[PDB]
């Protein structure tokens, strides 16, 4: 079995709410596990970033 | 290089992942990056892939 | 949420070259794919640009679509102009389960010369007051191209709340004219001083005010 | 090794836009890292610029960083100017163990108008040149912004050695003077044809001459 924990990773000027409905939890979700990180809606510009 | 040899020859090399695309032009100037290697046998080909490790 | 703003009329003459522009007020319009779709009068639209830049089966390349990141605008450009494509324009967005159009584009090819509108602003009939009735007529006639963004002002404030505003038609010498009416109480009449009727056409304002007695 | 040259005066009005060039002698100007220090009067330097553009968390978006290899020159840049910004601008970059630091730069947000110095030229006293000693006074004052450049020349020829130039101070009325003293001996006071005192501000040049007798 396996036992989760979570990362701490924290993201800032950019969207984190990436879904679709092809993982549908009553609505268009995604992975439990997992953020689909996406350009900021205001500027449209994914930054260099540094995740550890 | 020609191996005028007659054992087969250990050749190495490296491929530089710079820290940032700032520090890889810095050092080996600005542009896409690009190296190549090709024998009889051998090829493949590599493009510095630069981020922070 | 956001809203996507076009100009009212692009004019042109045949074969020239023509920028319909399309600015998102909020969030960056490459965040999204923009679409324009082309209304001919009296139909149902069809599509000439998805994708910001593609065209699908049957569509001249003459469009083409493109986006600036710097005015935060779209753009259909039409190269050679062709008295077929005088229609309405609307380009589209979207947002996160939102679909965003624009206020539409009245694309004219010119077959005369411009002409200006000839504004005459009618008070409440006397007769009308006697219905406990208000009724304000603006007579536009007599422009080119047919497009015109009448602006009422009770005396020196935007009124919008009781104007009807007919959609310009083809006069018989081949130019436009539109009405404009504005519901009152008589009350509402002779509590303000002056009541105007803004007619802006290509930029240029023209204002008809009237007054009791 | 090489060196970095920044123009000592930079000055412009609140809320316009300067930049501070920084020129390096040998080698190019994008084979190695430029840093751009700034140093408010009376405090340790700040690091506003790093990497050539990158700016420190709490340094404001006003502030930019740039490499024009054409020129061999990295700019910063600021925008909007505030009151704060006045201070001294130092370019820096490296080489192969060797840390090399630009001039300096005077940034000044004009307060009030520019106003070229008043320079009154002295030879040396009589009384002096019995003491065996000689010594040139150039007193610059009534100068607006406050940096000036003192050159000295020994009758068509710079004489850098025996100069001793004061840092500019504000005057009673919101104005700066300083104060330049070439130090020589009386036999070569004797020796050349005249002497000059050449103040430069803001691309100006006063240049004024003595003589024996």
């Amino acid at each position: 079995g396996i036992d989760k924990e979570a990362m701490g990773f924290t993201y800032s000027g950019i969207r984190t709410n990436g879904a679709t409905s092809a993982c549908r939890r009553s609505g268009s979700s995604f992975y439990a596990e997992m953020k689909w990180l996406l350009s900021n809606t205001d500027n449209a510009a994914f930054p260099q970033m540094t995740k550890s | 290089y020609k191996n005028t040899r007659k054992s087969p020859a250990l050749i190495v090399w490296g491929i530089h992942h710079s820290v940032s695309t700032a520090e890889q032009t810095k050092l080996y100037g600005s542009g896409n990056k690009l190296v190549t290697v090709g024998s009889s046998n051998y090829q493949q080909s590599f493009v510095p892939s630069p981020g922070a490790r | 949420n956001f809203m996507l703003t076009q100009p009212h009329s692009v004019s042109e003459s045949p074969g020239k070259t023509v920028t319909i522009s399309c600015t998102r007020s909020s969030g960056s319009i490459a965040s999204n794919y923009v679409q324009w779709y082309q209304q001919r009068p009296g139909s149902s639209p069809t599509t000439v640009i998805y994708e910001d830049n593609q065209r699908p089966s049957g569509v001249p390349d003459r469009f083409s679509g493109s986006i600036d990141s710097s005015s935060n605008s779209a753009s259909l450009t039409i190269s050679g102009l062709k008295t077929e494509d005088e229609a309405d324009y609307y380009c589209q967005s979207y947002d996160s389960s939102n679909v965003v159009f624009g206020g539409g584009t009245k694309l004219t090819v010119l077959g005369q010369p411009k002409a200006a509108p000839s504004v005459t602003l009618f008070p409440p009939s006397s007769e009308e007051l006697q219905a406990n009735k208000a009724t304000l007529v603006c007579l536009i006639s007599d422009f080119y191209p047919g497009a015109v963004t009448v602006a009422w002002k009770a005396d020196s404030s935007p009124v919008k709340a009781g104007v009807e505003t007919t959609t310009p038609s083809k006069q018989s010498n081949n130019k436009y004219a539109a009405s404009s009416y504005l519901s009152l109480t008589p009350e509402q009449w002779k509590s303000h001083r002056s009541y105007s009727c803004q007619v802006t056409h290509e930029g240029s304002t023209v204002e008809k005010t009237v007054a009791p007695t």
